[PDB]
RNA sequence: UAAAAU
RNA sequence: AGCUGCUCCCUAGCAUGCUACUACCG
RNA sequence: GCGGUAGUAGCAUGCUAGGGAGCAG
């Protein structure tokens, strides 16, 4: 049970075990961490706490070791040993270990909550092995929040789906999504057993809510659902393999002439068979996946692999993929998952087809030629290392825009996180340079690349196409019918209805919402397949409707704002309220009796 | 010196089996045969011909990073 | 053994029958110095051996996990550590003939295929680029593995025959490149 | 039909680099290696068994043989042995494969476990008076 | 080894000891305390001896019931695991041409050899070289002790399927060469 | 308060 | 995945034997 | 001051059991 130490990697067998992740420490590493810090309990081949029955002295530094076993400062034998020494603690190689300087930092990370983008700040910035161990205990300090939600029980069953339920006082109550899965326990006396996986969603009004079940068991009213949690592996893999060159292009091959529509891309097909990886920054969907596609069109023998976090996202791909690719394509992509609903063509798990995507969670282990990861924007350290740790390739190529929507991260509440540092490749694009780049719209109307342009970019775009049908009727917000703290404006579809209506052709678009319950409700009264700007990222449409609902600081972010709008080919229309911002976007507002 | 060539068969033939090439009965009989072949070659050459004769068979798949263990 | 509690005890035992038989004084009072001396033996080694035990347990208990550690810790690294060794007894060995075929395979001249050593029967090896086959390819015999070999079956990645002259640098961007030669000794 | 190999033997390097930096194996010398661990493939076991084909159906003369074994006897004069109680067998080592098709459950120590030192003895003076086949 | 009577009787005997030697008082004084740890003892030698051999001797007991029943267990499970088998081979065989050939016997005992050769319902045929194949299951079908067996399904040394097309004489130098032929009784 | 696991 | 035979090393346990000093009686 | 019965620790022998490894047929 030895190891190497987090900061020398030194062997040691040693972990805080009063810090959370039990790292492993060299000897000098581990007596500053306790030196400097209420962390004390300090784990090794056994536990060390004085053997004497009753005595619980667990600062290590009063402890000793007796003959063979360790004891408390009273009932320590007449022979013994200090452990805290000199500058030292006891462990196997103790004399071997050299020791550094990064402890202080070091604590740092390991006693903050995740509060203040300064914890993060650091995480993204020091040394890559530091960096995992941060990603990891993040990850788990997320996850034992994530217990801090109440119980609900049932109180009186109302149909096979409608039910009233009973919520614990006093206690977080989480929200209702397709995220959550509560195990149900029923208890006899005795027989506190468990009855199945249940997922929940909001009926039509309070308390009845919907429910999906594991089985068709009956319900009863002494009947109870606990959130189920969930654990957290440990990694091992860097974030990103060293990067590298060669003289002359290997392991893939191109074509001849095959597809000019790809032409200029060419260029920068070379240069990524010529280094290990590299990265391409572009505005929205743009070149982004059209040029990934093309490459992998370019070396046909190669064997390619897509994947990203979004699942919305890597279907969009897939159908993008199957406009042009040989079938010959599968989309391995979930097991006795998908709570939504995703790819419909081919298997889930046979890793034989050359064109293999999936999404990150639920790779499988293996190798390939090359593989594309995307959404770079959205992932996190954490993800980057699980890519790099189950696939194993020659040539990376990473893709994103560091003004889309980051990875919401809950945890952090105070102050805001520069785009530079949502993680490592990030980093790496805004520092010394995205090593190849694209600038053009070949997706949007051209007004609003106009407005986009006007805003977060510095007006350093252009396209193609421009009218027509848009407005941005500034509708006062109407009642926040919130459900939960998640947002709901019925009024808001109080003008939708004028729309649902008036609506000539605008019947095929989608909808995009803010928030999801403002979502769903806009599937009730429903108009179309609405999505939520998240799921949105990766698809373009000719129509698209949106609210929002108050101005909070969640809505009136501006990168949401962006990929949002910027998801329409020919179409488009926007209801803000709106203090400044339609005085920022260029269509044509009306008043709710004008609307034609 | 003839031992170092001799030794080397060995571990080698030692990795083709790590990398169950046994799957095959020809290749992994053709490699059998190769090596108890050479364990009883005395001369120096042909002790060699034999050898990438068979050190080819190891080329042949793509399990080695050659140009990593190649690090010098 | 010396710094344990019972030796103070046994130790004044002894100066004090020490300085007794020197100042050679009456026989009632060794009666003491023999049943306070026998005493300290007594209640010495029934604790020097005590310790003594443990102080062997503590070695039969590391000289046991230490090899009980690096034991699983070889049986984790065969197929690695067993690579290593063997291209450095390669390296040792030194044989152009070798060299060669190694260097060929850093490069891509993977032989799909046994190497024979009859005067005839066939050989089939893989080409990438043209500077390989330059490199290699020179008329129509072959130089491989320190061998000759007559060219005689040229054919690309669309498995279909390809002309010997036409290899050259200008028309070769032209080339499904995993070029399959087939060849035999002289 | 199932073939099974014997893979190589594994290789001690440090000890043979040892033994060389200390002037051994030089070309010439007295002694060098000739004992290894050969390898095989899938038509060992068979093409091995096989050798029995050297066995023949062969008549031995009879009469010498009638005084030939009666020499032989007399070499076994000092000895002395008999039946013995299932109580006072020894077997050194209790743990060697179990033949077919017991090892399909364990080594001898369980069957020589699972039976009393009578069924031994029931068995033993079972085969006194009828015959078992075996594999 | 801490609630007994000759504990109590020690601490009594040494109460009263550290009493009347504070008191330092006669030389019967000194006997009669003396008289406690040479009187006092002996019961607290045997009683704090002997009770902690019925320990050890208990608990080894309890140890080699343990390691008996954990054995008679393995005996339960073999038997069963063995009665099983048996019961499952037989379960395999009984066609009424067995028992015709058992009635055709004077006795009712047969040689063993012979039960497989005329009764099996499936023949597997090992063949090494072309030639060899050749001068035997050649064809689709073909003839074997005295009955007529056909030929479906063949497959190699390495245990994968192969058609009897790419059996021919110059083909052989591609396969894993020692094939293993199925066939099943005809009639 | 936004994705989302042999 | 065997039948033996010899040999070394480690460990436990039992009992003996022996030693002595500490306790009871002669 | 000796002799017999109780302790201790040590030593010697041996016997069993258990475990590791090698050689010969
Ligand atoms: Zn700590
Ligand atoms: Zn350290
Ligand atoms: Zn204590």
């Amino acid at each position: 049970a030895v190891g190497a130490c987090v900061l020398c990697n030194s062997q040691t067998s040693l972990r805080c075990g009063a810090c959370i992740r039990r790292p492993f420490l060299c000897c000098k590493c581990c007596y500053d961490h306790v030196i400097s810090t209420s962390h004390k309990l300090v784990l090794s081949v056994n536990p060390y706490v004085c053997n004497a029955p009753g005595c619980d002295v667990t600062d290590v530094t009063q402890l000793y070791l007796g003959g063979m076993s360790y004891y408390c400062k009273s009932h320590k034998p007449p022979i013994s040993f200090p452990l805290c020494a000199n500058g030292q603690v006891f462990g196997l190689y103790k004399n071997t270990c050299v020791g550094s300087d990064n402890v202080t930092d070091f604590n740092a990370i390991a006693t903050c909550d995740w509060t203040n983008a300064g914890d993060y700040i650091l995480a993204n910035t020091c040394t890559e092995r530091l960096k995992l161990f941060a990603a990891e205990t993040l990850k788990a300090t997320e996850e034992t929040f994530k217990l801090s939600y109440g119980i609900a029980t049932v109180r009186e069953v109302l149909s096979d789906r409608e039910l009233h339920l009973s919520w614990e006082v006093g206690k977080p109550r989480p929200p209702l999504n397709r995220n959550y899965v509560f195990t149900g326990y029923r208890v006899t006396k005795n027989s506190k057993v468990q009855i199945g996986e249940y997922t929940f969603e909001k009926g039509d009004y309070g308390d009845a809510v919907v429910y999906r079940g594991t089985t068709t068991y009956k319900l009863n009213v002494g009947d109870y659902f606990v959130l189920t949690s969930h654990t957290v592996m440990p990694l091992s893999a860097p974030t990103l393999v060293p990067q590298e060159h060669y003289v002359r292009i290997t392991g893939l091959y191109p074509t001849l002439n095959i597809s000019d529509e790809f032409s200029s891309n060419v260029a920068n097909y070379q240069k990524v068979g010529m280094q290990k990886y590299s990265t391409l920054q572009g505005p929205p969907g743009t070149g982004k996946s059209h040029f990934a596609i093309g490459l992998a069109l370019y070396y046909p023998s190669a064997r390619i692999v897509y994947t990203a976090c979004s699942h919305a996202a890597v279907d969009a791909l897939c159908e993008k993929a199957l406009k042009y690719l040989p079938i010959d394509k599968c989309s391995r992509i979930i097991p006795a998952r998908a709570r939504v609903e995703c790819f419909d063509k081919f298997k889930v798990n046979s890793t034989l087809e050359q064109y293999v995507f999936c999404t990150v969670n639920a790779l499988p282990e293996t190798t390939a030629d090359i593989v594309v990861f995307d959404e770079i924007s959205m992932a996190t350290n954490y993800d980057l290392s699980v890519v790099n740790a189950r696939l194993r390739a020659k040539h990376y190529v990473y893709i994103g825009d560091p003004a889309q929507l980051p990875a919401p991260r809950t945890l952090l509440t105070k102050g805001t996180l520069e785009p530079e540092y949502f993680n490592s490749v990030c980093r790496l694009m805004k520092t010394i340079g995205p090593d190849m780049f694209l600038g053009t719209c070949r997706r949007c109307p051209a007004e609003i690349v106009d407005t986009v342009s006007a805003l977060v970019y510095d007006n350093k775009l252009k396209a193609h196409k421009d009218k027509s049908a848009q407005c941005f009727k500034m509708f006062y917000k109407g009642v926040i019918t919130h459900d939960v703290s998640s947002a709901i404006n019925r009024p808001q579809i109080g003008v939708v209805r004028e729309f649902l209506t008036r609506n000539p052709a605008w019947r095929k678009a989608v909808f995009i919402s803010p928030y999801n319950s403002q979502n769903a409700v806009a599937s009730k009264i429903l108009g179309l397949p609405t999505q939520t700007v998240d799921s949105s990222q990766g698809s373009e449409y000719d129509y698209v409707i949106f609210t929002q609902t108050t101005e909070t600081a969640h809505s009136c972010n501006v990168n949401r704002f962006n990929v949002a709008i910027t998801r329409a080919k020919v179409g488009i229309l926007c209801i803000m309220s709106d203090r400044d911002l339609y005085d920022k976007l260029q269509f044509t507002s009306l008043e709710i009796p004008r609307r034609n | 010196k003839m031992s170092d060539v001799k030794c080397t068969s060995v571990v080698l033939l030692s990795v083709l089996q790590q990398l169950r090439v046994e799957s095959s009965s020809k290749l992994w009989a053709q490699c059998v045969q190769l090596h108890n072949d050479i364990l009883l070659a005395k001369d120096t050459t042909e002790a060699f011909e034999k050898m990438v004769s068979l050190l080819s068979v190891l080329l042949s798949m793509q399990g080695a990073v050659d140009i990593n263990k190649l690090c010098e | 053994f010396s710094s344990l509690p019972s030796y103070a005890a046994f130790a004044t035992a002894q100066e004090a029958y020490e300085q007794a038989v020197a100042n050679g004084d009456s026989e009632v009072v060794l009666k003491k110095l023999k049943k306070s001396l026998n005493v300290a033996k007594s209640e010495f080694d029934r604790d020097a051996a005590m310790q003594r035990k443990l102080e062997k347990m503590a070695d039969q208990a590391m000289t046991q996990m230490y090899k009980q550690a690096r034991s699983e810790d070889k049986r984790a690294k065969v197929t690695s550590a067993m690579q290593t060794m063997l291209f450095t007894m390669l390296r040792k060995l030194d044989n152009d003939a070798l060299n060669n075929i190694i260097n060929n395979a850093r490069d891509g001249c993977v032989p799909l295929n046994i190497i024979p050593l009859t005067t005839a029967a066939k050989l089939m090896v893989v080409i990438p680029d043209y500077n390989t086959y330059k490199n290699t390819c020179d008329g129509t015999t072959f130089t491989y593995a320190s061998a000759l070999w007559e060219i005689q079956q040229v054919v690309d990645a669309d498995s279909k025959i390809v002309q010997l002259s036409e290899i050259s640098m200008d028309n070769s961007p032209n080339l499904a490149w995993p070029l399959i030669v087939t060849a035999l000794r002289a | 039909v199932a073939f099974q190999t014997v893979k190589p033997g594994n290789f001690n390097k440090d000890f043979y680099d040892f033994a060389v930096s200390k002037g051994f194996f030089k070309e010439g010398s007295s002694v060098e290696l000739k004992h290894f661990f050969f390898a095989q493939d899938g038509n060992a076991a068979i093409s091995d068994y096989d050798y029995y084909r050297y066995n023949l159906p062969t008549m031995c003369d009879i009469r010498q043989l009638l005084f030939v074994v009666e020499v032989v006897d007399k070499y076994f004069d000092c000895y002395d042995g008999g039946c013995i109680n299932a109580n006072q067998v020894i077997v050194n080592n209790l743990d060697k494969s179990a033949g077919f098709p017991f090892n399909k459950w364990g080594k001898a120590r369980l069957y020589y476990d699972s039976m009393s030192y009578e069924d031994q003895d029931a068995l033993f003076a079972y085969t006194k008076r009828n015959v078992i086949p075996t594999i």
